[PDB]
């Protein structure tokens, strides 16, 4: 097509239909990294999450008011 | 399974943003779509547990504010209302991402468009998952930052760079009031947590409750494009079609309604605000339906369609029927997202890439798949019985008469006009583009075809959800006695019984009877009797047409009389204060006075024995005069300076 | 300026007056068969004053002519997408070509 | 060095004027109307809200001591 | 031994930089190794010293207790008592960090006399740092006006076209006003016979004599931090002053006035502060509203940011004069947040654009994102930080200050929310214009951001975000100290 001066303009996203020669080489290199990150989110997520309606049973709360009454 | 549903789009957004140059273009679009897909699956898993098995999740990351009693944590709860907002947002956004892969195939900047597009999805997920009002504000602001980039995406187009600024600033006006409302929440209650604040609704004063929620309402007006702050909604078409396919369906537009729904425990005990909410919806529904009938742009009409359909969610809030509005929000995220994508395929299919509907005509045979998606969406938008629109839109209008109040009755006609107008401009859009004699050059038709499979897959998935989804999800939200305590409905405000029993038969069919009759009557006039619709004859009908076509002149009143006036106030301060009196009472003024006085003084220093002799003799009068007369000599001495 | 009948300068002005005379009527009437009638009607109106060599009546008719186009002007004119005022105007304009000039900053 | 900014002559007169507006400012009866509004009307305007309501707004946990909802419905008939 | 190490080291450093350069004057032509490569061996010494001063405070930081009430590290040097508390620790820490960035900002854009420039910057940094760690009104004043001598000469020698106009403005506005503070400091020394902080914190004066003292001190504060209608000096100074001067001026010097409210007004004139607080709000809120509307109708690039700093210093004053911990803590965090974002903007506007194209007229530039993408990225991010975006440190300061005002005065303090809307208008209109439409036809395509300019922005952005995401690094230190200033009796 045309000339868009991508010779010196080197943004983080490339710009103007930029695709590196070794794009296949880096493609899996990110899938490997990205998949590990999600596994981290699932390991972190399940370890720390909780149900706010089950931490305190009903009997314990039914006495808190009698203390503050 | 909670932390995966929230932060996965953020990881996908960053990968294309910074690693995008290293992973090409095509391999950078599908990774972003991959990150969203993970979140779509994780949401349904949560939806299975939350709605059905009544399990709630909460992941508290770390504290954020610890200033005396005010404690705010970076926490993200996922309760029933939160998941009922994740279904429209996360599902549609994946389809928008899937749609954008083949829509933006020719755009030179694809590694950047999907970086902001997913960042938008994450910014919305934080909004509908924060467990305190401040985390909601972190998401609330970042819809505007994400939209500002996306609406002004083509930063080389003047009408689009300015349109981003207009969308950013009007939202900040809403965000200016939201901050003020949040402050009164800390003042009155001491915290901005949902649990703490909502537990006090029945014990807090009405005036203090009214002040907070009026601020929320002004914040919501900007986002839901209601009356008085709706100029940005139509100006947002300057962005790419996927942006409009996402912002106006399950995103930035709807974010005003969610804020008011979340505040149901506070909103109930202030009848005055619920009246204001109801009246904004009726006017916005009435006005938008009228503007849409004389607009001549395919994306303006659909954009005005959302404002009318969002207003329907506002009137449902005003009758304390929060369940109805939430259910209609989910339905509208599918038969309005489908419209934009299909319309975005009509513009793509034609090789001239026109957007004015007056340059279309006779496309039904050439692109029958894109027509079928619009037609099914249009009937659903018209609330034809059997479709998703019927199970959500009609019942809201049913309950306008179902409250049996004066305000409720007035808005019923405004809804009923907009219920018919929805049936009138929908037919106009399809007829002008699919059942009309050709207008475009004949060379276009011999190249007018359909698009690839990637652009087609999302529209078919949304097409099915635009028929069956409303029926399957009705009893979850609109069921009788379904436990939905996340949205509070005060016992005195439960008018769902009277709505479904005391309405005469005529009302239950009236929107359809005028919708079907009005559409066909207009359809005949458009086809056989088009001489009437040349409005340049009747000056009254020309002035009327030119009035609604310019959108009630509100764009002209906002630009020429408020922004133009607002900028002039800044010019007055710059001229008469900053460079004005404060320069006369400053360096420029004091230079004149110093030059005046120092000019008088330099005359006195001159070698003369007689001159210095008189002043010495003159000073001897100080001793003679009674010292009560020093102030007069001081006054005289200043007089001689002149 | 001075409307000189039959001059080339007046030929262009009528050419401009007729160019806007059909475009404005094209925007209000979006069916071709009805649009063809309106063009003929206006063309049947640019023949009534075709043979007029009096400047005194030329200004008054030319004053009226602009008022008719200004009265019946369409608030939402149709524009080609890539032409200025359209929808694709200045969309992804190719970058300006100019050699980089390095500087020691 | 290489004069990378193509200096425009009329831009300079614009910036020169916009930085020297204070020289040409004259204290007529119109500049006196805008000085009064911005320095003696508005500051005194907020000078009354800031004092007519200072120490008169006890809002911290202001409880409710008044019913909200009507109890007996009287039809218009 | 903090102060003793700090002054002696710089005095030693000043003599070292004096000896090495001025030894070669003599009668001989300047064929010397030290001045080779633009005095590179004498700039590096100056940059090392500014880094070392950061290490001095850190040595005394690890001993600092965040729970003990009162002044810590109490030391007597030059017959002056020096102490550090919660508030003084963070402002000294912030001041010293801006030292190296001020020198590094002007590393290669001066025509000569780098040795003089380096010594001037260090003296400004040390004197500012010493100002937060004194313990009497007299010593507060000495370090509050000694900065005029290097600052007046720095602007005149290394200024723009109108440096003569600006050199007078900084010298006379900060002297004709701070003198009105000398009167009030002297009155304390007459009727109490000492200006020590702890001595005068416990003495109550008559209702009239507090007003006369408050006016004399508020005059010297309302000028140092630009507050309407005596704000008409900073925009001129910021336009003409060099990049190192502009970084320090709006980074630390203008925050001295916020700290001046803490030391000179709240504890010892506590009663009269409650009487003046409604007045401060009317003055401050109109400063916020006017200085944000005035910015809309500006033209000069560096003046535009100059008025932006005024608005975000009106929010600090609104928060600090609130009588609650919420207002006071947020006002201090905002000063810390504004201590990095504001210097960063001057690097983008007056340190990158000006250093290449040598002009400051907003009409030339537009669409710089076409051939300067990295510049735009930091332009947009520092624009959204400067407007009060939640993930930045400005929001935490701007939320708590706005919330702190509402608690003190719910009616007029509501107008403090205007900073949320107004800061978006003038700021993004600059960022929208600088990165919009086709690349300007008046600008040739030049080098993008270099490594030196990237470094400053990355090390001015990270502290802003860190405070924004997790401000408990700052709040925890201040919570004890900020709780002392509050004056209220509840029965
Ligand atoms: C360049 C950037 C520099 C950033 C510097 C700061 C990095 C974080 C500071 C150190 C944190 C070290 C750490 O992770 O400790 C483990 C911590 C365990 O703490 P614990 O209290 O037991 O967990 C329960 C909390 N509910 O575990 C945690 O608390 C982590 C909980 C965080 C969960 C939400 C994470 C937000 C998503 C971030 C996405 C971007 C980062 C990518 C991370 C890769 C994995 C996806
Ligand atoms: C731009 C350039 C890049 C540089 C900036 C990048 C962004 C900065 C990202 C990191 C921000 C710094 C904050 C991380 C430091 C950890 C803060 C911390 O101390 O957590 C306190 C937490 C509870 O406090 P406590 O019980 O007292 O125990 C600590 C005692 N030492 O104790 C703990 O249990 C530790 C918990 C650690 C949690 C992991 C950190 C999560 C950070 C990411 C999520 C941020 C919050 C979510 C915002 C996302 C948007 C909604
Ligand atoms: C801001 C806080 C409120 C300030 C209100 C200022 C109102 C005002 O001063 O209006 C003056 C302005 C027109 O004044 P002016 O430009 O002098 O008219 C010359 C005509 N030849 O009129 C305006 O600019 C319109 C301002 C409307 C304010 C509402
Ligand atoms: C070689 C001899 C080294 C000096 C040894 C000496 O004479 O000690 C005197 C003094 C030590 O201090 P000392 O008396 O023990 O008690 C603390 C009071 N400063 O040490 C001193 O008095 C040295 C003081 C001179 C160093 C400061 C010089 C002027 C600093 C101007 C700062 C401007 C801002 C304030
Ligand atoms: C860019 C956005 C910036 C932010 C937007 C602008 C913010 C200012 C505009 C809104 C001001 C906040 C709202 C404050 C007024 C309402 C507060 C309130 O509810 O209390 C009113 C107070 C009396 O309290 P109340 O409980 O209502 O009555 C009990 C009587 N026994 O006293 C009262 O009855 C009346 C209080 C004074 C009314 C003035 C309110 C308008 C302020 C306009 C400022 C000047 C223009
Ligand atoms: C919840 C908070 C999440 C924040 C993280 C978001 C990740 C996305 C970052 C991608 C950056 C990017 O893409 O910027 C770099 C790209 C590069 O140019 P291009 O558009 O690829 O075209 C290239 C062709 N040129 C050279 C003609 C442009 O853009 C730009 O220079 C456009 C300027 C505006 C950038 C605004 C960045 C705002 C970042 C977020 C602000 C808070
Ligand atoms: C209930 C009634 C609903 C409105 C039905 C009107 C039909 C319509 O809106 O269309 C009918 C006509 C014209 O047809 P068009 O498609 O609008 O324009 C066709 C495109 N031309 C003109 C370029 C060819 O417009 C109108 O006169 C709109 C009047 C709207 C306001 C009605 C009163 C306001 C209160
Ligand atoms: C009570 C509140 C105190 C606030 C601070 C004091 C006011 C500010 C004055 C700054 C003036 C300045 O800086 O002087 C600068 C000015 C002029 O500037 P120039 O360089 O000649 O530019 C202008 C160039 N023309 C004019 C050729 C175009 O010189 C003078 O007029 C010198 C005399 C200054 C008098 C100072 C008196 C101070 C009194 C303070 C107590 C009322
Ligand atoms: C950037 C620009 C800076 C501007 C600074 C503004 C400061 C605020 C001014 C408040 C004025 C005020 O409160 O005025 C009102 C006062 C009080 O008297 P009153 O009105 O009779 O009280 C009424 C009492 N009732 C209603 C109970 C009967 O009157 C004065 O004696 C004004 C003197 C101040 C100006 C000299
Ligand atoms: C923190 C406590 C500090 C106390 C000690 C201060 C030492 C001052 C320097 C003395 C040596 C000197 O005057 O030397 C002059 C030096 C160095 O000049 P150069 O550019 O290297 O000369 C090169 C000449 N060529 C190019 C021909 C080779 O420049 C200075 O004047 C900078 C520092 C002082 C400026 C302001 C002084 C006013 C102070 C007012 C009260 C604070
Ligand atoms: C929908 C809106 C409805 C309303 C829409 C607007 C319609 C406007 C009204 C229609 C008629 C109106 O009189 C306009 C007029 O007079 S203009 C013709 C002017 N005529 C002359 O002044 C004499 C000179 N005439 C020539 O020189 C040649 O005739 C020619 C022009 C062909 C040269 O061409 P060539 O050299 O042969």
């Amino acid at each position: 097509h045309h000339i868009h001066t991508p010779s010196y303009i080197k943004p983080p996203t490339g710009g103007w239909n930029f695709t590196p020669a070794n794009w296949k080489q880096n493609t899996v290199l990110v899938l490997v990294g990205f998949t590990a990150c999600c596994v981290g989110l699932y390991k972190l997520g399940e370890a720390g999450s909780y149900n706010p309606k089950l931490k305190y049973k009903e009997e314990e709360l039914s006495r808190w008011n009698q203390s503050a009454k | 399974m909670i932390l995966l549903c929230i932060f996965t789009p953020f990881l996908g957004s960053l990968i294309s943003g910074f690693f995008g140059r290293y992973i090409g273009v095509n391999s950078s679009k599908w990774i972003v779509c991959l990150s969203i897909f993970v979140s779509v699956v994780s949401t349904y898993i949560l939806f299975i547990d939350v709605i059905f098995n009544e399990i709630e999740y909460t992941y508290n990351i770390m504290n954020w504010l610890n200033v005396e009693y005010l404690v705010v944590d970076w926490s993200f709860t996922i309760d029933k209302l939160s998941v009922s907002m994740l279904v429209p947002v996360v599902t549609v956004s994946f389809l928008v991402h899937l749609y954008s892969v083949s829509y933006m195939s020719h755009d030179p900047h694809q590694q950047r468009f999907f970086s902001y597009l997913s960042m938008f999805t994450f910014a919305m997920i934080v909004l509908v998952t924060g467990d305190n009002y401040l985390i909601l504000f972190v998401g609330w602001e970042f819809i505007g930052v994400a939209s500002y980039l996306l609406i002004s995406f083509w930063f080389t187009r003047f009408n689009a760079v300015k349109s981003g600024l207009s969308a950013l600033l009007i939202n900040r006006f809403g965000d200016a009031l939201l901050v003020l409302g949040l402050s009164y929440l800390v003042l009155v209650t001491g915290s901005v947590n949902y649990n703490t604040v909502f537990a006090l609704g029945s014990y807090l004063d009405v005036n203090m409750i009214t002040v907070i929620l009026i601020c929320f309402l002004v914040a919501s007006m900007a986002k839901s494009a209601q009356l008085g702050l709706h100029s940005w909604l139509l100006l947002a078409m300057e962005g790419p079609t996927p942006v409009s396919s996402l912002l106006h369906a399950a995103c930035l537009v709807i974010a005003g309604v969610f804020l008011l729904m979340r505040s149901s425990p506070l909103l109930e005990y202030t009848p005055i605000v619920l009246l204001l909410i109801l009246w904004l919806g009726g006017l916005s529904t009435l006005i938008s339906g009228l503007i849409a009938m004389v607009s001549n742009d395919i994306k303006k009409i659909i954009a005005l369609s959302t404002m009318s359909q969002v207003g329907i969610m506002m009137i449902a809030i005003g009758v304390s029927c929060y369940n109805l509005a939430l259910f209609h929000l989910i339905c509208h995220s599918f038969f309005k997202a489908l419209l934009f994508m299909s319309a975005g395929s009509v513009i793509h299919s034609i090789i001239s890439e026109y957007q004015d509907i007056r340059m279309y005509g006779g496309f039904r045979q050439f692109i029958p798949l894109a027509y079928t998606c619009i037609f099914i969406a249009s009937l659903s938008l018209m609330a034809i019985p059997g479709l998703t629109g019927f199970y959500s839109k009609d019942i809201i209008i049913e309950s306008m008469y179902g409250e049996y109040t004066f305000s409720g009755f007035i808005i019923y006609w405004f809804a009923l006009i907009s219920a018919t107008c929805t049936s009138l401009y929908s037919i106009r859009l399809i007829y002008y583009t699919f059942l009309n004699n050709p207008n475009s050059p004949k060379y276009i038709y011999i190249n007018l075809k359909e698009n690839d499979i990637v652009l087609i897959t999302p529209m078919i998935i949304l097409t099915i959800l635009s028929i069956f989804g409303g029926y399957l999800l009705r009893d979850i939200y609109l069921g009788m006695g379904s436990p939905f305590n996340e949205l509070f409905i005060h016992p005195n405000n439960l008018s769902l019984i009277e709505t479904e029993f005391s309405l005469p038969s005529i009302l239950k069919v009236l929107p359809l009877i005028t919708g079907l009759g009005g559409g066909l009557i207009l359809l005949l006039i458009y086809e056989f009797n088009y001489s009437l619709f040349l409005v340049y004859n009747n000056k009254n009908l020309s002035k009327l047409y030119s009035f609604f076509n310019q959108k009630i002149m509100f764009d002209q009143l906002l630009n020429n009389l408020i922004l133009r006036s607002g900028l002039n106030i800044g010019w007055l301060l710059n001229v008469h204060i900053d460079r004005g009196i404060l320069q006369l009472f400053g360096p420029l003024g004091l230079w004149k006075l110093s030059t005046f006085i120092s000019s008088k003084l330099n005359k006195l220093v001159f070698l003369n024995i007689g001159f210095i002799l008189e002043i010495i003799v003159l000073s001897w009068l100080l001793i003679v005069f009674k010292v009560s007369l020093l102030k007069y000599i001081l006054l005289l001495i200043i007089f001689i300076i002149l | 300026k001075a409307v000189v009948p039959f001059s080339e300068a007046n030929k262009k002005y009528v050419s401009s007056l007729y160019r806007k005379s059909l475009r404005t009527a094209h925007d209000w009437i979006n069916k071709t068969e009805f649009y063809r009638v309106k063009a003929s009607e206006i063309r049947s109106r640019f023949d009534a004053n075709k043979h007029i060599n009096d400047p005194n009546e030329l200004k008054v008719i030319f004053k009226e002519t602009e008022a008719l186009l200004e009265d019946y002007a369409h608030p939402d004119p149709i524009i080609p997408p890539c032409r200025p005022g359209g929808s694709k105007f200045e969309r992804n304009i190719p970058p300006r070509v100019e050699a980089r000039i390095p500087i020691d900053v | 060095g290489p004069h990378l900014l193509r200096e425009d002559a009329s831009f300079q007169r614009y910036g020169q004027l916009r930085d020297n507006l204070a020289t040409y400012w004259k204290f007529n009866r119109k500049a006196a109307r805008n000085v009064f509004i911005f320095l003696v009307a508005v500051p005194a305007g907020l000078g009354y809200l800031a004092y007519n309501y200072e120490g008169k707004t006890p809002f911290v946990g202001k409880r409710r001591t008044e019913p909200i909802f009507e109890q007996d419905y009287v039809p218009r008939k | 031994m903090l102060v003793q190490n700090l002054i002696i080291f710089n005095i030693i450093g000043i003599v070292l930089l004096v000896l090495l350069n001025n030894n070669n004057n003599g009668i001989l032509n300047k064929k010397s190794l030290l001045t080779i490569k633009n005095e590179l061996k004498l700039k590096q010494i100056g940059l090392i010293i500014s880094i070392i001063n950061i290490l001095i405070i850190i040595e005394n930081w690890i001993g600092f207790n965040s729970n003990y009430y009162g002044f810590q590290n109490i030391e007597r040097f030059l017959n002056i008592y020096w102490g550090i508390d919660g508030i003084s620790l963070l402002l000294v820490l912030l001041t010293l960090i801006l030292g190296p960035i001020a020198i590094l900002s002007n590393w290669k854009n001066l025509k000569g006399y780098y040795t003089y420039y380096v010594i001037s910057i260090n003296m400004l940094v040390i004197l500012m740092a010493l100002n937060f760690i004194c313990l009497d009104l007299v010593s507060f004043y000495i370090l509050f006006e000694s900065t005029l001598a290097p600052l007046f000469l720095l602007i005149g020698i290394y200024g723009a076209n109108n440096k003569n106009k600006a050199a007078y403005y900084v010298l006379i506005y900060t002297l004709a006003s701070s003198l009105f503070m000398l009167l009030s400091i002297v009155i304390y020394y007459i009727i109490i016979n000492s200006t020590d902080y702890i001595y005068i914190n416990n003495i109550i004066l008559s209702i009239n004599l507090q007003s006369l003292l408050f006016i004399g001190i508020i005059i010297g504060i309302a000028v140092k931090t630009p507050l309407m209608p005596v704000h008409t000096w900073l925009p001129t100074v910021h336009s003409e002053s060099p990049l190192g001067g502009s970084i320090l001026l709006a980074g630390v010097i203008l925050k001295l006035a916020i700290y001046g409210v803490i030391r000179l007004l709240l504890p010892n004139l506590s009663e009269i502060s409650m009487m003046f607080t409604p007045i401060i709000y009317i003055i401050s809120i109109l400063t916020l509203i006017y200085s944000s509307l005035i910015t809309l109708k500006q033209t000069d690039l560096k003046v535009i940011i100059a008025y932006s700093s005024i608005s975000h210093l009106a929010v600090c004053m609104i928060g600090i004069f609130a009588n609650n911990l919420i207002g006071i803590n947020g006002s201090l965090i905002l000063c810390l947040a504004h201590g990095f974002v504001s210097p960063a903007l001057f690097i983008l506007v007056g340190g990158i654009l000006y250093d290449r194209y040598h002009n400051r007229l907003i009409n030339y530039y537009q669409g710089l994102s076409t051939f300067m993408p990295i510049f735009s990225i930091y332009l947009v991010v520092f624009s959204f930080c400067n407007t009060g975006t939640p993930l930045s440190g400005n929001f935490v300061g701007e939320f708590l200050s706005i919330t702190g005002a509402v608690i003190r005065h719910p009616i007029i303090g509501s107008l403090t929310a205007a900073s949320v809307l107004l800061s978006a208008c003038y700021q993004m209109k600059l960022t929208n214009r600088l990165t919009g439409s086709v690349f300007s036809q008046y600008l040739h395509i030049t080098n993008d951001v270099t490594n030196r300019e990237i470094f400053l922005l990355n090390w001015l952005l990270i502290p802003t975000i860190i405070i924004g995401i997790y401000p408990s690094f700052v709040t925890n230190i201040l919570n004890l100290a900020s709780s002392t200033l509050i004056y209220s009796v509840l029965i």
